[PDB]
DNA sequence: ATCACCCTAACCCTAACCCTAACCCTAACCCTAACCCTAACCCTAACCCTAACCCTAACCCTAACCCTAACCCTAACCCTAACCCTAACCCTAACCCTAACCCTAACCCTAACCCTAACCCTAACCCTAACCCTAACCCTAAGAT
DNA sequence: ATCTTAGGGTTAGGGTTAGGGTTAGGGTTAGGGTTAGGGTTAGGGTTAGGGTTAGGGTTAGGGTTAGGGTTAGGGTTAGGGTTAGGGTTAGGGTTAGGGTTAGGGTTAGGGTTAGGGTTAGGGTTAGGGTTAGGGTTAGGGTGAT
């Protein structure tokens, strides 16, 4: 191996992310293993959208994701609806949700 | 002009690990970016913020963890912590 | 090279009908007649925060062009975090 | 000639299904103007910009009709009122 | 005998005009190391973090309640029922 | 001791927020939004705690996960 | 010291330090901790002002939380800048919602 | 022991100057110290991002400025920028 | 509870536009060596937490009573949905130009590094006035005649 | 409203605590002077926003019928509220132990600095597929007989 990423099994950029807490104002110093755990979380969850929008994307009949798949991905998990609850998808949409109460009768 | 960083090679490979036979759009990679770019400066400034408590100089993996700790749901924090863990294991054998 | 057209009244610009497609979206069976001044009031409150700080922003960065950065930049603050436009 | 609240549910249907912009974008982009300028004289707008605040306002907007209407339905009413949107807006602490 | 929402009227100007801490300390102490030890056992905590933690919790409650009645008088009721704190805390956004 | 919370407890926290009456049904209700405050604050406070290498959990602590849970406190510390 | 050349009660030489230890940029311009230690000064002046009012108001000389509050959430500008934050021992305002009141 | 940092000193300072004959409680000098602590976050935040959107390595009183202007009300924000200017003035006057 | 007609969903394919695979070249990350201050060990002070005792007394709970608020049902009005059609004005693809942005070359002063120096502020003590605690007092509505 | 009734703010007395005037010296901040680069200069490219022309068709504005939901009423049930008196449990008042947090010193090594090296990925162009938009298709559920 000889990328940093290669070295911690990752698909995303350790080495970028170490020159992104350096040059951030973070701290003083940064550790090695910081941007390799950084990088290895920020992939698990970019793994964790894009298997739940995809799957969506899939539903909507569609090839390729579009905002509303992150968007339904977004709002149908718990957890990454609480994680992402005061952000805005541009060109996501709103689940679709009738109030009961004002179904006929 | 001047050159614009990007995750844009890194959400296409992660979505060709994930799914292999799906595409995004121009729009949805930029929802991406700006979900990648938001959770590492909620992570970065948390982990800033728990080394500068505990009066030292650097940002570790321990700093980073307990950011993940602090700023994940439960389930996701959980797997985060171990996918994390996992990638710093296998860098320092390599 | 000369003189542009004064601005006025453009809340108006957010029509009756305007208002009833995000009232739908939002889930809304009936609306009242009142609601459509009171949305419009509501609406330029959140314009005149977001677009001042927006501005703000782009008079620090010593600019004349208002950036999708700006804008962005000003609803994080605001706590209405926009994904899409960059950052 | 359909029955009061028919073609209503039918629109809610129609536009929560969708993502396109509600209000007209030629009127919006008027009244971005009109704000910042009667705040700071002589500004441009990148198209994004404006395109960046309508995305904001309609998502805004959208997310307090819907409180608006958990007002009204709280008070055993269907049809949203000044007092649900001031009362959503109250409790959101917007004032 | 006083008549029904006199010395609840009454109660109200005590408390507002009030700042002293309305639940025990030592009840309270008692929750927080029940809560606590659920996280982590043989945890110890400073005399002032429990007193941090009351200060909060009771701010917290009183500003609920406040939105709880705009909730219950919205309604046209008087007296708070579970439905005002539940759509007090989803307007807040703590709820779904 | 989450009854330790008792009824005129509650009631009197339900006057300070300006309450004329009160349901039967709150009691049970502040006491479930209680417990939820209280689990999400200690749970932060005691992951600074752990952090720290600490046993104790101190004044900063809580004051710290107040201020992440956007519920900042002036007094104790920071 | 900085303070005096500035005209300032509050510590100019502090607030650089705070700055430029706090991790906020590489560099801290000699006229930021002025310009900070200044508004901060301003800000702590105007609360303790109205706080001193309350204090007088309730036939007391020594200004405790509950004055804090009063005049934090009696001024609109105060309230809007500490909307999110609680002061210990401050109480609440006195309210009672007209609609409670007897008839 | 460590030694413990206050803003005491000058919040007495401050407090002689207002109210010459007022005092202040252990609790509510608490309160004011964390008031100071907070708004100095607050503001030496938002002009740390401010420096760093611009691509800027130095906050300067220009960047405390907006961001005063950001964080501050209506017209706090007119006399903190107001007092502040003053102060930067009257500094580059004395040496 | 049957039939009519408006709707959306969904088939067809023609249609364009945007995706993604290609090119390459620029620029960031990577390797290496010597660098140092941080954070690691180590021992061990002096802090404050928990643990266990007592005394009522402020405070909680059960179980006395009846007030009036919440809820249902009804039937009053009238607010607000649904539909039609005319004409504005938005959207559309164009056109153009110049202010506005920002590259990238040159320069200097601002900012940080260092050390030692005065000088401010913390930690500590101790006094005393402000505030607290108690009992008697007038004001002030509260509920029933 | 006028009759008795409670209670809470008012006055004054004299106790207790913790504000704030005070001591010393520790460590912070300041004035010395060197060093380096970030950011202020003026300049040109060059992108791109604002303004203009153009058209046509969606989308709007406005008035019209009447459904049907909103809100007044009265009249039912019971749920919380006052008050009371027994009595659990809370709050200080005041002990001791010892695990905990941690000052502080010694030392190693992780994290930075450096410039050359090269590989990844940003920005370029461009062929083909996925999506879009216009044609009818049938069933679907709606609301009048
Ligand atoms: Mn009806
Ligand atoms: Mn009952
Ligand atoms: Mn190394
Ligand atoms: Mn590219």
């Amino acid at each position: 191996a000889k990328t940093r990423s290669s070295r911690a099994g990752l698909q995303f950029p350790v080495g970028r992310v170490h020159r992104l807490l350096r040059k951030g104002n973070y701290s003083e110093r940064v550790g090695a293993g910081a941007p390799v755990y950084l990088a290895a979380v920020l992939e698990y969850l970019t793994a964790e959208i894009l298997e739940l929008a995809g799957n969506a994307a899939r539903d909507n009949k569609k090839t390729r994701i579009i905002p509303r798949h992150l968007q339904l991905a977004i709002r149908n998990d718990e957890e990454l609806n609480k994680l992402l609850g005061r952000v805005t998808i541009a060109q996501g949409g709103v689940l679709p949700n009738i109030q009961a109460v004002l179904l006929p009768k | 002009r001047s050159r614009k960083e990007s995750y844009s090679v890194y959400v296409y490979k992660v979505l060709k690990q994930v799914h292999p036979d799906t595409g995004i759009s121009s729009k949805a990679m930029g929802i991406m970016n700006s979900f990648v770019n938001d959770i590492f400066e909620r992570i970065a400034g948390e982990a800033s913020r728990l080394a500068h408590y505990n009066k030292r100089s650097t940002i570790t993996s321990r700093e980073i963890q307990t950011a993940v700790r602090l700023l994940l749901p439960g389930e996701l924090a959980k797997h985060a912590v171990s996918e994390g863990t996992k990638a710093v294991t296998k860098y320092t054998s390599a | 090279k000369r003189h542009r057209k004064v601005l006025r009244d453009n809340i108006q610009g957010i029509t009756k009908p305007a208002i009833r497609r995000l009232a739908r979206r939002g889930g809304v069976k009936r609306i009242s007649g009142l609601i459509y001044e009171e949305t419009r009031g509501v609406l330029k409150v959140f314009l005149e925060n977001v677009i001042r700080d927006a501005v703000t922003y782009t008079e620090h960065a010593k600019r004349k062009t208002v950036t999708a950065m700006d804008v962005v930049y000003a609803l994080k603050r605001q706590g209405r975090t926009l994904y899409g436009f960059g950052g | 000639r359909y029955r009061p609240g028919t073609v209503a549910l039918r629109e809610i249907r129609r536009y929560q299904k969708s993502t396109e912009l509600l209000i007209r974008k030629l009127p919006f982009q008027r009244l971005v103007r009109e704000i910042a300028q009667d705040f700071k004289t002589d500004l441009r707008f990148q198209s994004s910009a404006v395109m960046a605040l309508q995305e904001a306002c309609e998502a805004y907007l959208v997310g307090l009709f819907e409180d608006t209407n958990l007002c009204a339905i709280h008070a055993k009413r269907v049809t949203i009122m000044p007092k649900d949107i001031q009362l959503a807006r109250r409790i959101r602490g917007e004032r």
